[PDB]
């Protein structure tokens, strides 16, 4: 029922949402690749497969001073997606600094980081 | 839009609060006393005439009324909350039976009216406590300990290990091994002090036979405690054998597998293709984790124990005590929380 779980991949392309105050919000399109040290983030990339159906990777980002409910509400989240998605999201934890290959690669002018965040909700 | 309350169903604490804190505010002793009835710290004020029960010793409950009345008491006395009028998320143990859970659930909802709950697993919400999807979870409590393999969000029934050996354990060796400075501690209020004595002044060695060929070379290891009666007490080696217990279960006379054992068995429990993930993600929760030197400790040994491409990564949360509650108040608060609980309507006619 939430508005963001059904926008989930819908289409092939990337979907970025900030943990704002235990909710999963969109992140505007033009800050896609600039994250914020103080947040918590989870990412969705949908890819076509040539056969038809859609893949999905879901990458979890961490920021190295995201509060503790941030970190916890993006891994529960991306639980709960994957679940939506009947279990067929593949799930990756990235910690700032120490990403994947395959996050970065999502980003053509690669990952930069910024300082601040929106507030912690505990 | 309502305030889930969390209550973290503890072998030895309850730990209760309201969903959006970030630690309980509630923590008592999960005791009842008979001669009505008396819950928590108040049935310890009240030792001398009441018969004291632990309803749910070793995590699992096993005392129908007595347990009911912690829950009462947790919801009236401590969050003076209506539990008809809140969502409540409760923890279980690892491997609860589901006969439990549902007498848990019909207590919820017929005894306290509770409008919709959740139930998880205590060892889940200390993994996603730690922002953490997969992972092993050690969690050592007050009356047991488990080793928990959890992969993208969900245990493994399968490789989760169970201890009878954890903190309540370790208060007792300790109350033991004091024999031989001729201390005499025995009582129900002396085993409290001793258990204060062992959170002040115990730690894990990292090499515990260097640690006693060290410890017998000066007395740098005695240090000391002010008892309630204003006497000092000095205690030495003891501050290490007492936690050793954990690694070594026969010191306890127990034919147990250590810590490190067990939570190495855990994770072979699991296919090859996901212990990589396992090992990289050790999680540490509850009480008996808090020790100073188990991370370093556990490191050396399941990295000896673990095959040698493997990469251990001990993690020790510093709010590790509470991370099973800290996990449900984040859960419960959740704008997604209301798709996942049960509501007692739906209960009441297809329960
Ligand atoms: N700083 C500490 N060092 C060692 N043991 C501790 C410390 N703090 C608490 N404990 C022990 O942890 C246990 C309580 O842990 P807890 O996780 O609350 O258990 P449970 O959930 O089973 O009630 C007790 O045995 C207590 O003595
Ligand atoms: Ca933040
Ligand atoms: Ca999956
Ligand atoms: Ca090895
Ligand atoms: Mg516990």
């Amino acid at each position: 029922e939430h508005p963001e779980f059904l926008k989930a991949g819908k289409e092939p392309g990337l979907q970025i949402w900030r943990v704002e105050k235990f909710d999963l919000v969109p992140v505007p399109p033009n800050l896609y690749g600039d994250f914020f040290t103080g947040d918590a983030y989870v990412i969705l990339k949908t890819v076509q497969l040539r056969n038809g159906n859609l893949q999905y990777d879901l990458h979890y980002w961490l920021g190295n001073e995201c509060s503790q409910d941030e970190s916890g509400a993006a891994a529960i989240f991306t639980v709960q997606l994957d679940d939506y998605l009947n279990g067929r999201a593949v799930q990756h934890r990235e910690v700032q600094g120490f990403e994947s290959s395959t996050f970065s690669g999502y980003f053509k002018s690669g990952l930069k980081y910024k300082k601040g965040g929106v507030a912690s909700g505990f | 839009d309502v305030q889930a309350l969390v209550v973290d169903n503890g072998s030895g604490n309850v730990k209760a609060g309201v969903a959006g804190d970030d630690a309980p505010r509630s923590v008592f002793p999960s005791i009842v006393g008979r001669p009505d009835a008396f819950v928590g710290d108040e049935a310890q004020t009240k030792r001398g005439i009441l018969t004291l029960k632990y309803p749910i010793e070793h995590g699992i409950v096993t005392n129908w009324d007595d347990m009911e009345k912690i829950w009462h008491h947790t919801f009236y006395n401590e969050l003076r909350a209506a539990p008809e009028e809140h969502p409540v998320l409760l923890t279980e143990a690892p491997l609860n039976p589901k006969g439990n859970r549902e007498r848990m659930t019909q207590i919820m909802f017929e005894s306290f009216n509770v409008p919709a709950m959740y139930v998880a697993i205590q060892a889940v919400l200390s993994l996603y406590s730690s922002g953490r999807t997969t992972g092993i979870v050690l969690d050592s409590g007050d009356g047991v300990s488990h080793t928990v393999p959890i992969y993208e969000g969900y245990a493994l029934p399968h490789a989760i290990m169970r201890l009878d050996l954890a903190g309540r354990d370790l208060t007792e060796y300790l109350m033991k091994i004091l024999h031989e400075r001729g201390y005499g501690f025995s009582t129900s209020a002396e085993k409290e002090i001793v258990r204060d004595i062992k959170e002040k002044l115990c730690y894990i060695a990292l090499n515990f036979d260097e640690e006693m060929k060290t410890s017998e070379q000066s007395s740098d290891i005695e240090k000391s405690y002010e008892l309630p009666d204003g006497n000092i007490i000095t205690v030495g080696n003891e501050r290490f054998r007492c936690p050793e217990a954990l690694f070594q279960p026969s010191f306890l006379g127990k034919e147990a597998a250590g810590i490190h054992t067990t939570t190495f068995n855990s994770i072979k429990k699991c296919d090859v293709d996901i212990r990589k993930d396992l090992y990289g993600n050790i999680v540490l929760s509850g009480g008996t984790t808090m020790y100073e030197g188990i991370g370093e400790r556990l490191t050396r040994d399941i990295t000896t124990l673990a095959p040698s491409t493997m990469k251990i990564k001990v993690v020790a949360p510093p709010e590790r005590k509470y991370s099973v509650w800290i996990g449900g108040s984040i859960l419960s608060s959740l704008s997604t929380f209301q798709q996942m609980w049960i509501t007692k309507e739906e209960y009441d006619e297809s329960g």
